[PDB]
């Protein structure tokens, strides 16, 4: 007995921004998918004619979830256009704030955006807290007791008995759901840690404000470097280090053990949500002008061929509009980009999204943690290899399992663990540099009347690039090509399904009224529609 | 999703970057768990709610039609060009959604400069015709309390909601509808660099020894003198604010600041 017909999920919640997912299902399995982004703002249009130094302040407001990332990309872009080589300490401080962004972002994603697809919070009320504490203590070096977990259960019981379920109202798990598999005890452990993570993320975000002024929307970058002389002081460094160490402890002792326990319970999710091609830009440079100096290196992989990673050629990016709400059908390289809105309503003239459709050598590319992890693994990155092997061994699966919704979710945790450790290495290198007597954080520069620039960030959702053409000292063109544009944009003028659309084909759907399986795969890509469309 | 007991909040997302939602997650003493479990009932919020799709729309309808009443908190500007089509949720324009829901709220708080004044997507040439909530919905009699900033200090949202729940009334508001208890002083009059300003001690560049010694940032563009906010007093994340990180204020709690305060590095 299974469903044939359409399903629409609008709004897709527990993402950033405004997404409509449409699928066709045949006999209980998705046969076809459309990724429709339903808000446009037009920041590229707004930037025309302005001072290039102002760009980062506007583009940071592309997104407050991946806050900082676009200020960093625009600053790298204008740094590049003007030819300034920022001081070593500006690279360290920018890199440390970015590392802290990744930890905040991925913790919040797993617990506060993704986990309600897999955790039945109300079933936690049925759990035995003593048994749950035993299980929590067996998966982590941190000891959890029955009383620790009963406190959570007691608070949850008061909440549910009020009849005001708040954010849990009409949850797909209420009353039970055939695709929710966790036992009560594991639901209680995850619910406890969801709640804990609401307070831990405050500290993970504060780490960014220690050097970067505030979170959200940092204010310490300038063309040529950074502004925060106080970041050189031992007291601000100690403050950052203490917040980092507590955030890392949470990653290592709470997030990754929970990720592995939920993955182990949902091992069938190794069979859905795979994709073919991967792109990543690398991150955490030693040299701002050499992507191959980054701790994660750039790369391109087609058809899962990881023995043949291809170099990243920035000139092989084109953004399509044929199935998007923009004029015409011509794909453009972003240094020749165009943002000419033309709405035709849903599927009018075969157009169904405000995102453009970026293609690399004509192909749709997944970007984000799975691409960063798989490509760095295949480049022989020893930290990525150590963590990914340990994860596969704990789950008892082969490498092929990574090409899936479960694998992508696991890769997000892997990259969090690896970056959490690497933040301590960057912090020590920064300390050592200050101790050598280098106290410089900004370099002088001059605005050219005509220039091209590009800035590359591997953000928590993947390869981010900002592209400027300066004319008469002003912004002649400014184009953002953002990770979620790659992953969740629509089809191109060759009608190739985008990574999220292709990954949905084959998804089983147990209950079309509560299609949590579609959410599991969509959320595994960590969509950001404000990012994707800008 | 809520009946008696905790006051119901309906949180809407229009044309926004979700930085205002993230700012509320940074709430400190009380933290956001206290706020969601004890203080308030968050009955619709697309970033964190469990339900999606039709179930989410039904959650919204149940909250808005509750005989107990609800407070609306609105993030993002409303795109009004081309009959509202640049922003839709569940295939309804954001203009339609807010026009139908906000007149039913017991109180409306416009949270962030986009909801208060139009914000980044309303900057020139405003291709989507984005407007702040009170501008867009003037004709329906909506008068949202405006808590400005990009994003605002979450202290200012919690303090306004607490005041409203205690006194059943808005606090004193300024001529931009912002609470005077948070927005009654310029950033500049509260700034630690004010003695340098008075002494004509300005940093000439960010690389300069004067910037290193903490001289005033006015020549580098600081909009502190024309911006009303409580940043130097409350700070952000319990630890810092833009001028103490060496960067000028960009004027982010003021209407039309994207066009009025630019170029950001000039005064
Ligand atoms: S006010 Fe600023 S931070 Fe808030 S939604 Fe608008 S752009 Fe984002
Ligand atoms: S740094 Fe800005 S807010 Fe502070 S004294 Fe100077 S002009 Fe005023
Ligand atoms: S930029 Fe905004 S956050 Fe405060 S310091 Fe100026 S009003
Ligand atoms: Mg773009």
């Amino acid at each position: 007995s299974s469903y044939s017909g359409p399903i629409v999920v609008d709004p897709v919640t527990r993402i950033e921004g405004h997404l409509r997912i449409e699928v066709e299902v045949e006999n209980g399995k998705v046969k076809n998918a459309y990724s429709s982004s339903t808000l446009f703002r037009g920041l590229e249009i707004i930037l025309k004619g302005r001072d290039p130094r102002d760009a980062q302040h506007f583009t940071q407001r592309t997104c407050g979830v991946c806050t900082y990332t676009h200020a960093l990309a625009s600053t790298r872009c204008v740094d590049n256009a003007v030819g300034v080589h920022i001081p070593k300490n500006a690279t360290y401080i920018r890199n440390l704030v970015l590392g802290a962004q990744y930890l905040h972002d991925h913790i919040v994603h797993f617990y506060h955006l993704h986990a309600l697809d897999f955790v039945d919070v109300t079933a936690a009320l049925k759990a035995d807290p003593a048994k749950a504490a035993k299980v929590a203590s067996s998966i982590s070096p941190r000891k959890t007791t029955a009383a620790d977990l009963k406190a959570v259960q007691d608070k949850l019981k008061t909440f549910v008995e009020t009849g005001q379920l708040g954010p849990f109202t009409n949850a797909y798990f209420l009353g039970g759901h055939p695709a929710y598999y966790l036992d009560p005890e594991t639901n209680l452990i995850a619910t406890a840690h969801y709640l804990e993570a609401l307070r831990l993320q405050v500290k993970a975000a504060r780490a960014m404000a220690v050097f970067g002024a505030k979170n959200p929307h940092t204010q310490f970058t300038v063309v040529g470097g950074v502004t925060c002389y106080d970041a050189l002081t031992p007291q601000r460094i100690a403050e950052f280090e203490a917040l980092w160490k507590e955030t890392k402890a949470f990653v290592d002792e709470v997030y990754i053990p929970d990720l592995l326990v939920v993955a182990a319970a949902y091992k069938d999710w190794t069979q859905y949500g795979g994709t073919d091609n991967f792109i990543t830009f690398g991150e955490f440079p030693k040299d701002e002008y050499d992507l191959n100096s980054r701790f994660f290196k750039p790369g391109v992989v087609f058809k899962r061929d990881f023995k043949n990673i291809k170099p990243f050629d920035k000139m092989q990016i084109e953004e399509h509009v044929r199935h998007s709400w923009y004029e015409g059908a011509e794909a453009r390289h972003p240094w020749k980009g165009q943002t000419q809105p033309k709405y035709t309503d849903l599927h009018g003239d075969d157009r169904y999204s405000w995102m453009k459709a970026p293609r690399y050598m004509g192909e749709p590319m997944e970007t984000g943690p799975l691409a960063q992890v798989l490509i760095a693994y295949s480049q022989g990155h020893p930290k990525v290899k150590a963590v990914t092997d340990a994860v596969l061994a704990k789950l008892g699966v082969g490498p092929e399992a990574l090409f899936s919704t479960l694998g992508r979710t696991a890769a997000r945790g892997i990259e969090t663990a690896v970056i959490a450790e690497y933040v301590g290495v960057m912090l020590q290198e920064y300390k050592d540099n200050i101790a050598k007597g280098d106290n410089v954080i900004c370099a002088p520069w001059e605005m050219p009347k005509q220039a091209e620039g590009v800035g590359f960030v591997n953000a928590p959702r993947g390869g981010l690039s900002h592209w400027i053409r300066i004319e008469d000292g002003k912004i002649g063109n400014f184009q953002l090509v953002v990770p979620s544009t790659w992953t969740l944009g629509p089809r191109c003028d060759k009608n190739k399904l985008s990574p999220v659309e292709a990954s949905l084909i084959g998804t089983p759907v147990a209950d079309a009224k509560r299609p949590v399986e579609i959410l599991r795969t969509v959320h595994s890509f960590d969509p950001c529609i404000a990012c994707g469309v800008h | 999703l809520m009946g008696p007991r905790r006051p119901s909040v309906v949180y809407l997302h229009n044309a926004e970057c979700t930085g205002c939602s993230e700012s509320v997650l940074r709430a400190f003493e009380p933290y956001i768990d206290t706020l969601i479990l004890d203080t308030l009932s968050l009955d619709y919020h697309e970033t964190i709610m469990a339900a999606a799709g039709d179930a989410a729309e039904a959650a919204l309808e149940q909250a808005v039609n509750s005989p107990h009443g609800f407070i609306a908190v609105v993030e993002g500007g409303i795109p009004t060009a081309a009959n509202g089509i640049y922003g839709k949720v569940a295939n309804h324009t954001m203009l339609d959604i807010c026009s139908r829901i906000l007149p039913k709220a017991q109180a409306v708080i416009a949270y962030g400069t986009c909801a208060t004044f139009g914000g980044v997507q309303a900057a020139k040439p405003n291709p989507t015709g984005a407007k702040g909530v009170n501008d867009a919905l003037k004709h329906l009699g909506v008068k949202a309390i405006n808590i400005a900033g990009c994003p605002p200090n979450p202290y200012n949202l919690v303090g306004t909601i607490v005041y409203y729940l205690k006194n059943k009334a808005a606090p004193e508001l300024d001529s931009l509808n912002r609470p005077t208890m948070f927005f009654g002083q310029t950033v500049h009059e509260q700034c630690p660099r004010l003695p340098h300003f008075d002494a004509g001690e300005f940093a000439p560049s960010f690389e300069s020894e004067e910037a290193r010694k903490g001289w005033c940032l006015y020549e580098l563009g600081c909009k502190g003198p024309v911006t009303m906010n409580n940043c130097p007093k409350i700070k952000f994340n319990q630890t810092n604010w833009p001028v103490d990180a060496g960067h000028p204020c960009i004027g982010c709690s003021e209407p039309d600041f994207w066009d009025a305060m630019t170029p950001f590095y000039q005064n």
